[PDB]
RNA sequence: UUGACAUUGUGAAGAGACAUAGUUUCUUUACUUAUUCAAUGAAGCGGAGCUGGAAUUCAUUUUCCACGUUCUAGCAUUCAAGGUCCCAUUCGGGGCUGAUCCGGGUU
RNA sequence: GCUUGUGACGGCCCGUGAAAAUCCACAGGAAGGAAUAGUUUUCAUGCCAGGUCGUACUGAUAACCGCAGCAGGUCUCCAAG
RNA sequence: GAUGGGGAAGCUCCGUUUCAAAGGCCUGAUUUUAUGCAGGCCACCAUCGAAAGGGAAUCCGGUUAAGAUUCCGGAACCUGG
């Protein structure tokens, strides 16, 4: 109001200079972005087989929570964990006259993928988890298959990463329960019960389902409104 | 939450951290000593007869003075050397590959005097 | 010319050194009357909107 | 035998263009946000000669939507426009001389220059000294536009294509003689090094394929196969008739 | 230069055979991500919405356009003045609005 | 008068007759700045400093190129009665 | 003519701002303390290439066997601090 006025700028073609604004939709990217983008859109526009695909299909935020708390229960040991554990065997048994059996029998989650397939395929495991990541797809792609085939329920779930916290690597490709303390018997028969219900159950249909097909929202638009007025007078 | 908010449209390259060297040995052991002291850059007397002249006649002292030195080290080193004041310092180079420093004193000094208290006549 | 009185390198004038006072004329001239004329069509074409 | 002049000029050597005294590219506007959606003004600030060029050029400065500054196109000088003018370039500009529009918006009968063959290649038809194209027709669906080019061809492009309005100046330049060696040595000096020209039935057989020979004489057909071969190709390449054109030209 | 094969994928119509079910093959005409060409200091794309308003309502909106600049050889920049909310009132300074929403496909 | 310089003009061109470093100015008004004393170094005067390499002479009927102290060849300025 | 690049068996060839995450200034922030971060700009993208092109500033008298707009005398001027 005082000695203020009010001037209002006029930003309409021909006049004032364009203000400042968000171009973050117009930034010239590193090659390096660009690519990694439109890999992902590439990846979606093809038509992608059955057998890749089933992926994508990643595991529900509430049933995985249930299952990284389970999982959890199981670690493996800590290096100092192991270091204590050795000193109270290397101390006792040889002496106290054990039988390396002054040690409990453990119970872990067992992983690196080498491993978990033979377990699989000697009917040993009991709950598999495969990542949805691995980018050498092939790493893993026979794993729905095998479970399938060994009678073994899996489930395919979101973070590689997140699979190797709970085993103490950074990543970790798959994860797997073969061993169960009795006080958890229980809960993971529940857990394979939905589990198997998202997927094993599921398989031999989700193996007839192509994905990708999808367009980009530009060309989506196009015949949202194409295929509209043509049919629709 | 949501993204950024550049508004620019030109990507350019994140102002990253750079560490300063601390190595884990050294460059060379032990430092070259210095390379131009003022024994190194004034070399000797220059007493040619017409050269003599500029010494009675100019107040001038002139020098062989050595290829790889400047007027600033010409000066200070006769200053040191020498125990003497200089006006300016006026060089050349022969025609056999040497440096001629045509030396100034000020007026204070007399450079015939100091000329045979350096030993040459 | 930088060796030398900022005085020597105008007169006094707006835009003294750099444009010649005849050409600083047109310019007051043109700007006043066109400012002006934006008060015209401003409150012209405002009454067109009251009046069609 | 060697390796005649009409290979030779590929490698550009001494062929490559006199360009030291040029203006500049003439160029339209980049084809932005104001251009395709409005207009923007300019000012032709000098109407001038390019070397080698037949055609003056106008310097036209804009504002610039996204900065404090001025941007200083070069463009081809339409016949009539001057300095002072005011320039008009965009979607919903009008149609005056010297402001540059999309050939959609432009009745038929239009007479345009320096138009572009995509929109915004910043204009390639009709830029030489007084020539232009005009708008024969338009296909509103699939937005296609039609153009008859000086040559005579017809040719359809995008309507929004850009071109400005009138014809390029300097026109009738040809008209007028050569009339001494001079001013055609002047001429070329001032583009390229074509000027003056040997006949190949001058030269020995080594040179081209029309050399040598006890009087000068061509020897075969000089009218030469599309298909023919690099050292081939001189006379009348590809020509489908031949003789003195008897009879009104002029494209049906 | 001309053909074949490979780079080569997706729909739809039409022809082609086990001999009038759809695997496959060709011909057309669509698609867009491979590949290709232009542009720009990847700046305003696509989709919705606001207001207008021509439009005539066959129930109430079924739509279609526009949606800040043209007498003048001026001037147009300090995240923008305005409005509004904070800091703890210092001078400084921040958010929002001014400049509507959504999708990050630079066009 | 002669040579050279420079000006205001005029003729010519389908020829219209470089570039960059660098210097100044203007538009702008972020900001900073006094009365018990502030602002000012584009006004005057004052202080210190300015490295490196070339620098001789010939430049021609003998110092250059023509096997040479070769009647050849080899860019230019000054110019008396 | 280097450089991200693209060709080439390779010696190397192409490109020179080109399909690149291409860089440095003004001072503010410091009163551990010396230069980390707090603003904003600027996106101009190597470099070599003229002793006749562009270009900061010196003159007169005297002096040498042989140098001199360079030394001596006197009197200036430019650039940086
Ligand atoms: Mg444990
Ligand atoms: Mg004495
Ligand atoms: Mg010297
Ligand atoms: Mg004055
Ligand atoms: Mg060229
Ligand atoms: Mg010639
Ligand atoms: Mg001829
Ligand atoms: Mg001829
Ligand atoms: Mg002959
Ligand atoms: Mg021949
Ligand atoms: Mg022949
Ligand atoms: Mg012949
Ligand atoms: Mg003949
Ligand atoms: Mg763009
Ligand atoms: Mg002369
Ligand atoms: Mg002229
Ligand atoms: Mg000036
Ligand atoms: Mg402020
Ligand atoms: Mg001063
Ligand atoms: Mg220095
Ligand atoms: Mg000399
Ligand atoms: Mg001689
Ligand atoms: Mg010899
Ligand atoms: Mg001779
Ligand atoms: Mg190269
Ligand atoms: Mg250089
Ligand atoms: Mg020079
Ligand atoms: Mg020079
Ligand atoms: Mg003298
Ligand atoms: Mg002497
Ligand atoms: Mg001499
Ligand atoms: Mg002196
Ligand atoms: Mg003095
Ligand atoms: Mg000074």
């Amino acid at each position: 109001n005082p000695l203020t006025h009010s001037t209002p700028k006029n930003f309409g073609i021909g006049q004032a200079v364009q203000p400042k604004r968000n171009l973050s939709r117009y930034v010239k990217w590193p090659e390096y972005v660009r690519v990694q983008r439109q890999k992902k859109i590439l990846s979606i526009r093809l038509k992608v087989p059955p057998t890749i695909a089933q992926f994508q299909y990643t595991l529900d935020r509430n049933t995985a929570a249930e299952t990284f708390k389970l999982f959890n229960k199981y670690r493996p040991e800590t290096a100092a964990e192991k270091k204590e554990r050795l000193t109270k065997e290397a101390a006792a048994v040889a002496e106290a006259k054990s039988k390396q059996d002054a040690s409990p029998k453990p119970y872990a989650v067992k992983y690196g993928l080498n491993h978990v397939v033979a377990l699989i395929e000697n009917k040993k495991a009991k709950l598999v988890l495969i990542a949805n990541d691995v980018d050498p797809i092939e790493l893993v792609v026979f794993l729905p298959a095998l479970c399938k085939k060994m009678g073994v329920p899996y489930a395919i779930v979101k973070g590689k990463a997140r699979l190797g916290t709970l085993v103490n690597q950074k990543t970790s490709a798959v994860a797997a329960l073969t061993e169960v303390r009795a006080e958890d018997e229980a809960a993971l028969a529940k857990l394979v019960s939905t589990i198997d219900a998202n997927f094993a159950d599921k398989y031999d249909e989700v193996k007839k389902h192509w994905g990708g097909g999808i367009l980009g929202n530009k060309a989506q638009a196009k015949m949202d409104k194409r295929a509209k007025n043509s049919d629709s007078a | 939450k949501a993204l950024k908010v550049r508004t620019s449209a030109t990507f350019r390259l994140p102002k990253t951290l750079k560490l300063a060297r601390a190595p884990k040995y050294a460059s060379k052991a032990v430092p070259h000593y210095n390379r131009l002291d003022s024994y190194k850059v004034i070399e000797q007397p220059i007493t040619s007869e017409t050269a003599m002249k500029k010494v009675e006649d100019g107040n001038i002292l002139v020098f062989q003075v050595s290829m790889k030195a400047n007027k600033y080290q010409i000066k200070k080193a006769v200053k040191e050397l020498y125990e003497v004041d200089v006006l300016k310092v006026n060089t050349l180079v022969r025609p056999n590959g040497t440096k001629k420093a045509y030396v100034r004193l000020t007026a204070d000094y007399d450079a015939l005097d100091i000329a045979n208290r350096i030993g040459y006549i | 010319y930088a060796t030398v009185s900022k005085t020597h390198k105008t007169v006094s004038r707006a835009y003294g050194g750099s444009r010649c006072a005849n050409c600083v004329k047109e310019r007051i001239i043109r700007a006043f009357l066109i400012e002006e004329q934006k008060i015209v069509k401003k409150v012209v074409k405002e009454q067109t909107e009251a009046a069609k | 035998g060697r390796v005649i002049r009409n290979q030779r000029k590929g490698a550009g050597s001494i062929f490559t263009s006199h360009t030291r005294l040029r203006q500049g590219a003439a160029k339209l506007r980049t084809l932005d946000y104001a251009e395709r959606h409005g207009y923007i003004r300019g000012i032709v600030k000098q109407i001038v000669h390019d070397s080698g060029r037949g055609a003056p050029l106008a310097k036209v400065v804009f504002r610039d939507p996204y900065k404090y500054r001025l941007r200083e196109e070069i463009f081809i000088a339409n016949e009539g426009v001057h300095t002072g003018q005011f320039i008009y370039a965009g979607k919903k500009a009008s149609l005056n001389v010297g402001n540059v529009l999309p050939l959609g918006s432009v009745p038929e009968g239009t007479i345009v220059s320096n138009v572009e063959e995509k929109p915004g290649d910043r204009g390639a038809l009709a830029r030489a000294s007084g020539n232009y194209v005009i708008i024969i027709g338009h296909n509103p669906d699939e937005n296609k536009t039609r153009v008859r080019l000086p040559s005579g061809a017809k040719k359809v492009i995008s309507s929004d294509a850009r071109g400005v309005i009138g014809v390029i100046a300097g026109g009738g330049r040809v008209d007028k003689p050569l009339l001494k060696a001079g001013r055609a040595f002047h001429k070329y000096r001032l583009k390229r090094n074509s000027w003056p020209k040997t006949r190949g039935v001058a030269m020995n057989p080594v040179d081209h394929p029309h050399g040598g020979g006890n009087h000068q004489h061509i020897g075969k057909a000089s009218t030469i196969s599309r298909g023919a071969v690099s050292g081939q190709k001189a006379g009348l390449i590809a020509a489908r008739r031949t003789g003195l054109l008897r009879g009104s030209q002029k494209t049906q």
